[PDB]
């Protein structure tokens, strides 16, 4: 079925920002974690923090 | 996301 | 100023046929591509079909081929979609774009697009409603009022205050459907306390596939 | 065909801030990706070209970037005004297609909405059929619980809400809730209530008439 | 305009069409001569609109 996986992106400066992605559970999460991927390029390494069974991430960026 | 004629935008949720 | 308008959209029944133009200015189709694209809640934007108006080589989406034609009338600036043949999900804005213009490839202007309902549902006409402003619809010495547009069917309507002279603290809500299969939407506005009873309000609704124009002014209700 | 995928489908971020998209096609495209905006009642208007050039007009915190199949569209600086859908879109075969957009919100500071609420017009009564109206004005954020009440009785069913899109002056929201019933069901109870439910509000607002009340 | 003699057998055929309503027939006749280049497409979908109609 159709999930939604809702990330709170948290960047070195201590500003957030929110994102959602869907689709199956495997496919929402591919996606959440190749975003996490990109933005790492630019804002630095990143850690994710899974809870609510995966459907919700909390995702930090080094800096 | 899906869209309405009404707004012509995406209505998530 | 290049400019496309289209024309045409309107309820149709399943199986129905309509035709949609496109009306361009400020540039030559011939020098460009003509695109139909259409957007849906069902599948988004979505590519119709597109002419090189100079030699009329033609491509067409395969879910419409055979039952959509595209065309144009370069003596007119116009490009045209035949639309027969249609079916439900054929529901959409359908927007005429052009590509290659000034030697920009992608869709560089786009119409404001003209919206096609195949439904079996017959023509209503709104009642528009007033929300007049009362003690219950102010605090902070501004005051709330609006009109409610009920029971029309197809789309669109338009609302405008004071013949658009009033647009600040406008807001005027998505259109619902109601169980009924109508439509239904309000809009209200909010104004100064002390301007109620001095100041004109009048909410202009128009629903052309109905030819149903009401110019409705709301005030506070007499006790 | 060629598929184009959007992420993420929603992005919520502050004014100011620097926001990214993302859009990966399902084969080479080369770069003939463009990135279309659609603001609220609005067309889509060509922001980007060719995947990183910008078209004539658009702002220069606007910027596209490819990697192989992978495409991206940044805003350096995030504005009231980039409220707004994103698409891509791919020219390189035919059909040309769009990915499934990406909405852009605005986060702000939390604001509690001003509650109003209609009775039916008299006008309508004539008829058979009584609208009541409760409006939520300018709040933030859009997550808002409203229950109407008949003579206390909690009411299901029978009622619809309709919410704009973020207001371009100050990034809020507003709602309507209306509640349906036959002119006689109206006439037969007194009092008429919306309970709003907000996190701007320290605990829920009730807002009613009684019917016949001037 | 003018028609070689595989439109116009396209056109004798739609006219023909016996489950077709007026306007169905015209908007499909408009698409041959719309886009010549589409007529067995055309044609095809004309068929199979006449055909449900039955
Ligand atoms: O004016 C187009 C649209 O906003 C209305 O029809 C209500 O949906």
């Amino acid at each position: 079925s159709e999930v939604t996986i809702k990330v709170n992106l948290i960047f070195a400066d201590g500003k957030i920002q929110t994102a959602e992605f869907k689709g199956t559970f495997e496919e929402a999460t591919a996606e959440a974690y190749r975003y996490a991927a990109l933005l790492a390029k630019v804002n630095g390494e990143y850690t994710a923090d899974l809870e609510d069974g995966g459907n919700h991430m909390n995702i930090k960026f080094a800096g | 996301c899906q869209f309405d004629f009404s707004t012509r935008r995406l209505r998530c949720g | 100023e290049v400019q496309l308008v289209e024309s045409g959209g309107g309820l149709v029944q399943p199986g129905g046929s309509l035709r949609l133009s496109c009306a361009a200015s400020g540039f030559n189709i011939k020098d460009t591509y003509i695109h139909w694209v259409r957007q849906s809640p069902g599948k988004g934007l979505e590519w119709v079909a597109r002419i090189y108006p100079t030699n009329g080589y033609t491509r067409y989406a395969d879910s419409v081929k055979g039952r959509f034609t595209i065309s144009a009338d370069t003596s007119k600036n116009t490009a045209y979609l035949q639309m027969n043949s249609l079916r439900a999900e054929d529901t959409a804005i359908y927007y005429c774009s052009r590509w290659g213009g000034d030697g920009f490839y992608a869709m560089d202007y786009w119409g404001q697009g003209t919206l096609v309902t195949v439904s079996s549902a017959s023509t209503k006409g709104p009642s528009v409603f007033p929300l007049a402003p009362s003690s219950k619809s102010t605090s902070g010495g501004t005051a709330a009022l609006g009109c409610l547009v009920k029971d029309y069917f197809p789309e669109p309507v338009t609302v405008s205050w004071n013949s658009g002279a009033l647009t600040s603290g406008v807001h005027t809500f998505p259109a619902v459907l109601q169980s009924s299969g109508l439509y239904s939407l309000s809009s209200v506005v909010t104004v100064p306390s002390s301007s109620l009873g001095t100041q004109t309000y009048i909410c202009n609704v128009n629903h052309k596939p109905s030819n149903t124009k009401v110019d409705k002014k709301v005030e506070p209700k007499s006790c | 065909d060629i598929q184009m995928t959007q992420s993420p489908i929603l992005l919520s971020a502050s004014v100011g801030d620097r926001v990214t998209i993302t859009c990966r096609a399902s084969q080479d495209v080369n770069t003939a990706v463009a990135w279309y905006q659609q603001r609220t009642n609005g067309s889509p208007r060509l922001l980007i070209y060719s995947a990183s050039f910008l078209y004539s007009g658009v702002p220069s915190r606007f910027s596209g970037s490819r990697s192989g199949t992978d495409f991206t569209l940044t805003i350096s600086s995030l504005q009231p005004e980039d409220e707004a859908d994103y698409y891509c879109q791919q020219h390189y075969t035919t059909p040309p297609t769009f990915g499934a957009g990406t909405k852009v919100e605005i986060k702000r500071t939390v604001a509690a909405p001003s509650v109003f609420i209609f009775p039916p017009s008299d006008e309508q009564l004539k008829s058979g059929t009584a609208s009541v109206v409760c409006l939520l004005n300018n709040f933030y954020p859009r997550e808002a619980k409203v229950q109407w009440k008949v003579d206390n009785a909690l009411q299901s069913g029978n009622s619809q809400e309709s919410v704009t899109e973020q207001d371009s002056k100050d990034s809020t929201y507003s709602l309507s809730s209306t509640l349906t019933l036959s002119k006689a069901d109206y006439e037969k109870h007194k009092v008429y209530a919306c309970e709003v439910t907000h996190q701007g509000l320290s605990s829920p607002v009730t807002k009613s008439f009684n019917r016949g009340e001037c | 305009g003018s028609y070689n003699k595989d439109q116009q057998s396209a056109f004798y055929e739609i006219l023909n069409m016996p489950n077709l309503n007026e306007a169905q027939r015209n908007g499909f006749i408009q698409s041959l001569k719309d886009d010549p280049s589409q007529s067995t497409n055309v044609l095809g979908e004309a068929k199979k609109l006449n055909e449900s109609q039955a």
